[PDB]
């Protein structure tokens, strides 16, 4: 507040974009009940994927 | 918090302006009082004597032309900064589990809706789930039912 | 960062303008005070004497006509420079794997 | 229930549904539980 008469009302903009990105981030990764799931390329090693 | 205060101030301004304009004070000269006629407030019989221009309405200040812009800015800021909206459609558990549950028309891809879904997901993952896990570890470690 | 600061400045400007316009100071001459009548703020009884033009509203500066343009420019710049949007539809894992 | 056109996702509608849910969970349900505990602990009908 450089001066009292100025009444420097701040504009919270960084917080806004941070939340706008974080919501989508969590909706991408943490949306599913699970996190990840390994996948193999052959049947000889599929028993270990699950 | 600030927003609230801000709005109040603006509102206050508006209010006081009206709170003065409703008084409707009249400016006048000296040789045109005619108290008997002036105080008498009836539709007909007034005496605006002494050149017919000795009386006029008090020139009150006009309303700030930019106030409505600030009101709209504050409103849209409250709307987008949080998950609130005047006519926003309420969320449901089905969409919280899968936003595309109503992908036909309820895409739900609104800034406020997602800002709200994020906080609800935070509450769920840091709240209810921990409570249930604790209750399970508790009932599983005491008592015979 | 800059955007934020910028907006604040602009906002501040706007604010102070209003923060003055709401005072509504009145300009007047010397031979028209009539303190008893002026200080009395009631709907009726005021005395704007001494030629009827001895009093007027203070001529405050008008709001900058180009401020709203800068506000809109900053808003669209925040929107396009990053992935944020007021009513933008949130993304999902399915589309992240296949936009189509 | 009417997701076709009655999404109901309006600020006022949800603000009202919240208070009705509060009334239900803190009102009628407690009344019924109390009546059940009462009738279950007295009388022979």
């Amino acid at each position: 507040p450089v001066t009292a008469g100025s009444s420097s009302w701040v504009d919270r903009t960084v917080w806004e974009s941070v939340n706008g990105t974080l919501q989508d981030i969590i909706n991408v990764f943490c949306s599913g009940d699970e996190a990840v799931t390994f996948v193999a390329d052959n049947q000889q090693d599929s028993d270990a994927a699950d | 918090k600030d927003i609230q205060d801000l709005r109040t101030a603006l509102v206050r301004g508006y209010i006081d302006n009206v709170n003065n304009a409703n008084y409707g004070r009249y400016k006048a000269l000296v040789g045109a009082y005619d108290r008997r006629s002036l105080l008498d407030n009836r539709p007909g019989g007034v005496v605006e004597m002494e050149r017919q221009d000795a009386i006029d309405l008090f020139p009150y200040h006009n309303l700030p032309q930019g106030i409505d812009g600030l009101l709209g800015m504050s409103e849209e800021l409250k709307e987008t900064r949080t998950g609130v909206t005047k006519l926003g459609m309420g969320i449901n558990p089905d969409v919280f589990k899968n936003d595309n549950a109503y992908a036909t028309v309820g895409l739900m891809m609104n800034a406020a809706q997602n800002r709200l879904r994020m906080v609800c997901r935070n509450i769920a993952h840091n709240g209810m789930v921990e409570l249930m896990r604790g209750i399970y570890n508790l009932i599983r470690e005491n008592g015979e039912v």
